[PDB]
């Protein structure tokens, strides 16, 4: 019997693959500095192996921070179109994740699933740092249970 | 034949892993294929180019400064003879005659690195 | 291509006009005004012009190129703009 | 008043410049100061693991939208529309028909968390505090669907804790 | 009444200046299709281009025809650079708007009084 | 055959073009194919699925004008240039030839317009070098058309 | 032909908002720069314009983030002069005091975040993590972390909780050997000086007709400050001095900063000294709301909320320009009301504006590499400059 190994094996590049996670933080607006304060040294992102490194092309996933603009829009979806295939996108802010304290005028999108599909959808305005690094858990959390190889073995 | 064997192993082992590093990620459980590359407009990263004398003459002076020095390399054997003073006459004459071509490309409007 | 001459500069321009689809050439003649007998817009005639300079041509500007509307009127515009005889 | 720096004399005169082929040559500054000031390592970080372990808030600090109620529970909130009046979102909305007894509540009241800013003023400008921004962030749905509340959702949140707000609210109703 | 006029007094010279955008224009309609990659065939583009001179044809005041052409050779002037991307030059054409029915018994027939 | 940007045959076309040589063509001739592409079958289907008297009625699409020979293949890999599957089940599928038969509700029925197959080959082709829009020299196969 | 197109870059990794550029170069040498602003634009003076004043103040804490309660107080102060109103004394103090607290925070954020901006990953941590603790102060002043708005017209409400002076009191005990030790960290690096030296130098009076006003101004000759000249609150009492430089070298602009954060420790505890127990907001109920123990059990309290709330309080006609000093310098918003409950039009000034304006003269005599530095050096947030 493999599926043993099949399941095994899936712990284990999911295991890893979820212990780091190391994202690039897009930061368009008054979230970013909260997410920096992620980063600071109190509520430090680094003992949960996320590393910072800005780069798509090195972008694990993706934290969409900030008010996103019609302007701003495209070259957003361009940023999640150059990525490893495996990807997730998390949407901090109450602005990014259904349009926030905007959600009118013109400019602003609402949302940014109206750009890029989203994953863990965090609010607050702005999300306290804590409640941000809730946010990546969960999504380690929606990791755990992709079981994404054993449907490749289709049973 | 022993540091061959050496050379034979450390290239196996890089493209052991070379290789390695590509089966995986296109033996991974689902690979999709779809964005478009446009290799098109000029301007992306910066647009189209002007070549500069400046790195270019890095190249030069990297090449007449390397002769310079391979041909002082191999002083050490040769700082014990029994011809001392011809000796110490020459090696300080050379390598001053580098630091000669230095200070001349050093007085002309060469480096200066802004322009 | 020698020194240009009328039948050449007649051949271009008639040529020209005949490759444009927009215009049908069953009656199409040097006397022939655009907008009168081929029923074109100023605009269309500012694009024809425009081919007049890619092909051939070159020189054109635009207080000039108002005015032609006739293909002799272009004949004899780039033929004196040109070379006399 | 003006206290201004960077206007100095840089001495030329001796035992300056000793100092100062000394200290663009041997990089003492720059070793000593910096290298020094870093090997400051050994004193203790300050990191916090948060599924352990929760940094400081406040009895005011602003959750989650609970609706509350009287002591055997009356549904608190009265629908006097209030609370969607002033907010500056407009995210809110409030439909009141009165009900079997006579009393008046809400239908269907609603919040989009996405849209809301976590302002406080709902807060303030309840007549009876019937909805109060809960001291709990507890979050990260998966769907833009589970950030929009009923009235139902927002009870159920206020029965999950309300001597927590209750504590809160008898804390600070001094200042407020 | 009076008024500043801006670059023309007469509307000859504003006719004038709108068939010298139009030039530009029917210059660098390839070059831009090509530039973007478009799939768009440049006959076609030309007439889009062509079309939207057209749509506002009926315009008398050559302060309106003036400032309109201001317009005009704004747009073209961030379109003969790269500051717009591939989007934007195709969101003049409308693929993703789904075709509006223009007869009545079609329109009263879904609408109710658009 | 439905023909798309990220389908199955076409691109199969492009991508069979490797080492050895022998997609199909053995025999040469043979086959007679006309690719559709694919938003025109989409919207046969959401015409199908909001219009009445669309129930109950069997038909099929065309690709309205090619119709093309194996001149196809040579086509679509000549322009676009140049850079687990299975048996006789896969190229015997792409190997079958046929229009069937004429008379069944084509398209129009349904109502609604065709694509011939350049320009969206163009735009689901991209690859080359990119640099030159240039011709391609359409194949225009329409044998016995 | 020569030249060149460059574009920006999407972040660097602390990067706060983002802009687009366009550099027409010369081999590592620009001679034009355009940068391309109104990239992230939220539309908030439309915005505005359909909210009551009450509404729109989280508006003005939000378009310049960084400093917030600053921005706070220019719109209150824009509110309460055109509303001929004065808070009572101790809201002044408190609303100095968390104003330069404010000042403290988007100088540290500047000064670090343009280290790591050029290099140097490790100072950006240690400062960071002493804003957290003031965030941890305002957490409990105002009940929420960052934009909690704290400041109304006519007075802040909802006075500091009990003990909260006392932390003030200890963290700006030893603020000043923390930003030391950044002094000792930088200020005689042969790196970070020898890259900030005589990079975008500026004439005064080319700063006057280009408009800059704040830690340019101030590190550039041409003596000038709005705190001094013309006071807007108490904050006219308290004594201080702020810094100059002359070699408007962007070196003096940083040390001004810094020195305006040391002058900054000395207001802060100066305002602990002196601060009154009067009480928090106006004693008018039609322009604040009453406190709920008077707003039940008394009638006219309750209707001035109910109405105050649902309506908000009306705002005479008039046409009135303030301008605070705000630690990216001098900003301001210009009201514009109908007699009304809602504003009608108001442009905030972005300092940002200006002074992003200002990169095409700056940035003419250095190559990229220090237009980054040129750039990061004069403090400023795309999310202000946009608006
Ligand atoms: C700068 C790094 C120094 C590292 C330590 C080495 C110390 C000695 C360095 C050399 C002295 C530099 C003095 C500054 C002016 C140098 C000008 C120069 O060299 O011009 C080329 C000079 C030109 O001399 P010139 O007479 O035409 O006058 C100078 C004219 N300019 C500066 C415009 C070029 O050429 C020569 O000296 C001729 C060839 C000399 C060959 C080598 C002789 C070595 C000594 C034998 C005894
Ligand atoms: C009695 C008999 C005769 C005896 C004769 C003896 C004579 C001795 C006289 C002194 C000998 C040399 C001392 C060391 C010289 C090294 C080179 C030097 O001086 O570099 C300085 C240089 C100055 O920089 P700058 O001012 O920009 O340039 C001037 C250009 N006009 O550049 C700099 O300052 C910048 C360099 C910065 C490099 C990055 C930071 C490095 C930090 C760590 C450095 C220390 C590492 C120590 C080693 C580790 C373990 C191996
Ligand atoms: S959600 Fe709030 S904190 Fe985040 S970007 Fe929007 S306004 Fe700023
Ligand atoms: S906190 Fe939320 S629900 Fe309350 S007034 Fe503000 S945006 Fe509206
Ligand atoms: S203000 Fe309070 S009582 Fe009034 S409608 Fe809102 S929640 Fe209900």
């Amino acid at each position: 019997r493999g599926e043993y190994v099949v399941a095994k094996l899936d712990d284990l590049i999911n295991w890893a693959r979820r212990s780091s996670l190391w994202p690039m933080t897009f930061g368009l607006a008054c979230c970013a500095v909260e997410m920096m304060h992620m980063a600071a040294p109190r509520y430090d992102m680094d003992r949960f192996g996320v590393v910072f490194r800005a780069s798509p092309r090195q972008s694990d996933v993706m934290i969409v921070a900030g008010t996103l603009t019609n302007k701003m829009a495209p070259a957003l979806r361009k940023v999640y179109d150059q990525m490893p295939e495996p990807r997730y996108v998390v949407s901090m802010g109450s602005c990014a994740n259904g349009g926030g304290y905007y959600h009118y005028s013109y400019s602003v999108v609402r949302g940014c699933d109206r750009i890029v599909p989203v994953d863990i959808y965090v609010p607050g305005c702005p999300p306290t740092a804590e409640a941000l690094l809730y946010g990546i858990l969960q999504l380690q959390k929606k990791i755990k249970r992709e079981k994404r190889l054993r449907i490749w073995y289709r049973r | 034949m022993n540091l061959m064997i050496t050379l034979l192993t450390n290239f196996t082992l890089a493209t052991l892993l070379v290789t390695i590093a590509f089966w995986l990620p296109q033996l991974n459980v689902y690979s999709e294929k779809t964005s478009p590359y446009e290799c098109g407009f000029d301007p992306m990263g910066s647009a189209r180019l002007p070549f500069s004398m400046k790195f270019f003459l890095v190249a030069i002076t990297f090449l007449l400064f390397d002769l310079e020095i391979a041909l002082l390399l191999p002083l050490p054997w040769a700082s014990q003879t029994t011809n001392l003073n011809t000796m110490l006459t020459m090696a300080l004459l050379l390598i001053f005659l580098l630091a000669v071509s230095l200070a001349y490309e050093w007085t002309q409007k060469g480096l200066e690195w802004t322009e | 291509a020698p020194p240009l001459t009328l039948e050449g500069i007649k051949d271009r321009v008639l040529y020209v006009l005949k490759l444009y689809d927009k215009i049908d050439p069953e009656k199409l003649s040097v006397n022939s005004h655009f907008m009168k007998d081929l029923g074109l817009d100023s605009l269309d005639q500012v694009e024809i012009i425009m081919a007049m300079e890619d092909e051939f041509g070159f020189e054109i500007p635009d207080i000039d190129a108002e005015k032609l509307m006739c293909p002799q009127e272009i004949v004899d515009y780039i033929a004196d703009k040109k070379d006399v005889y | 008043t003006y206290k201004y720096v960077n206007l100095r004399e840089p001495s030329m005169d001796m035992k300056s410049v000793t100092d100062r082929a000394a200290q663009t040559l041997l990089w003492t500054e720059l070793i000593r100061g910096l290298g020094m000031t870093l090997s400051y390592l050994f004193r203790e970080p300050a990191t916090i693991n948060y599924p352990f372990e929760k940094g400081p808030l406040s009895p005011r600090f602003r959750g989650e939208h609970a609706l509350r109620r009287y002591p055997s529970g009356e549904e608190r909130c009265i629908a006097c529309k209030l609370c969607e009046a002033v907010c500056p979102a407009q995210a809110i909305t409030i439909e009141a028909e009165p009900r079997a007894d006579g009393s008046r509540r809400t239908t269907r009241y609603d919040i989009d968390m996405t849209k809301c800013i976590y302002c406080g003023f709902c807060q303030e400008a309840c007549p009876v505090d019937a909805i109060v921004e809960g001291p709990n962030f507890e979050f990260s749905t998966e769907t833009h669907e589970e950030l929009l509340y009923n009235k139902e959702k927002l009870l159920n949140n206020g029965d999950k804790w309300e001597a927590e707000i209750a504590a809160n609210i008898q804390a600070d109703y001094l200042y407020r | 009444t009076s008024v500043k006029p801006i670059f023309s007094r007469d509307m000859n010279e504003a006719k004038r200046r709108v068939r010298e955008l139009y030039r530009a224009w029917y210059r660098e309609v390839p070059n831009t299709v090509h530039l973007f990659q478009l799939d768009i065939s440049v006959k076609q583009g030309r007439d889009k281009v062509r079309e939207m001179f057209k749509k506002n044809a009926h315009v008398t005041d050559p302060r309106v025809v003036d400032l309109l052409v201001i317009k005009g050779k704004m747009e073209l002037e961030e379109t003969i650079n790269v500051w717009k991307q591939r989007t934007h030059v195709m969101r003049f054409f409308h693929e993703t708007e789904a075709p509006r029915p223009k007869d009545f018994l079609s329109k009263f027939y879904v609408g109710h009084d658009p | 055959d439905i023909f798309g940007r990220e389908d199955r045959f076409l691109n199969y076309f492009a991508n069979i073009r490797w080492f050895g040589g022998v997609p199909l063509i053995s025999l040469g001739k043979k086959t007679v194919k006309q690719p559709v592409y694919i938003v025109d079958v989409t919207k046969g289907i959401i015409n199908a699925i909001k219009d009445p008297d669309a129930r109950g009625k069997t038909f099929a699409f065309v690709g309205p004008n090619r119709y093309l020979l194996f001149d196809l293949v040579q086509y679509v890999f000549a322009v676009a240039h140049r850079p687990p599957w299975t048996t006789r089940d896969k190229v015997e599928r792409i190997h079958t030839t046929d229009r069937t038969l004429p008379h069944l509700p084509g398209l129009e029925d349904l109502g609604v317009q065709a694509t011939p197959l350049e320009l969206k080959a163009i735009e689901v082709l991209r690859r080359h070098r990119t640099y030159r829009w240039l011709s391609s020299e359409i194949e225009d196969v329409q044998p016995a058309k | 032909v020569s030249n060149l197109t460059l574009n920006f870059g999407p972040q660097h990794p602390a990067a706060h908002g983002v802009l687009r550029l366009v550099m027409e170069l010369s081999g590592e040498m620009v001679r034009k720069c355009d940068p391309h602003i109104g990239l992230l634009h939220r539309g908030t003076e439309k915005l505005i314009e359909y909210k009551t004043y009450l509404q729109a103040l989280p508006y003005f804490d939000r378009l310049d983030y960084v400093s917030m309660m600053c921005n706070e107080q220019a719109y209150s102060l824009a509110v309460e002069k055109l509303l001929n109103i004065q808070p009572p004394p101790r809201a002044q103090w408190i609303r100095v005091l968390f104003g330069e607290i404010t000042r403290l925070l988007n100088h540290i954020m500047a000064v670090t975040t343009h280290a790591l901006d050029i290099g140097a990953m490790t100072p950006f941590f240690w400062m960071f993590e002493e804003r957290e603790k003031m965030f941890e102060f305002y957490e409990r002043v105002s009940g929420a972390r960052m934009h909690a708005a704290y400041v109304r017209p006519g007075g802040v409400h909802q006075d500091l909780p009990l003990g909260l002076m006392d932390d003030i009191y200890e963290f700006s005990k030893n603020f000043s050997l923390r930003i030391d030790e950044l002094e000792e960290m930088l200020t005689n690096n042969r790196i970070w000086r020898n890259r900030t030296v005589d990079i975008g130098v500026v004439t005064a009076e080319d700063a006057l007709n280009y408009g800059f006003s704040g830690v340019m101004l101030r590190g550039s000759g041409i003596q000038w400050d709005l705190r001094k000249t013309q006071p807007y609150d108490v904050y006219d009492q308290v004594e201080f001095d702020v810094p100059i430089g002359s070699r408007g070298d962007c070196y003096d602009r940083y040390l001004c900063r810094v020195e305006e954060m040391r002058q900054s420790i000395r207001i802060i505890s100066q305002c602990l000294n002196k601060m009154p127990p009067g009480e928090i907001k106006v004693d008018d109920a039609k322009v604040s709301p009453p406190k709920r123990a008077e707003m039940k059990t008394s009638m006219e309290s309750l209707i001035h909320h109910f109405k105050l709330y649902t309506e908000g309080y009306q705002v005479p006609p008039g046409a009135t320009y303030t301008a605070i000093e705000a630690p990216k310098g001098e900003f301001g918003v210009y009201l514009v009301s109908d007699g009304s409950s809602r504003p009608y039009r108001c442009k905030i000034k972005a300092p940002g504006f200006a002074h992003l304006a200002g990169l095409d003269k700056m940035s003419k005599g250095h190559m990229l590499a220090d237009v980054v530095a040129i750039i990061g050096t004069q403090d400023i947030v795309f999310g202000e400059v946009d608006r």
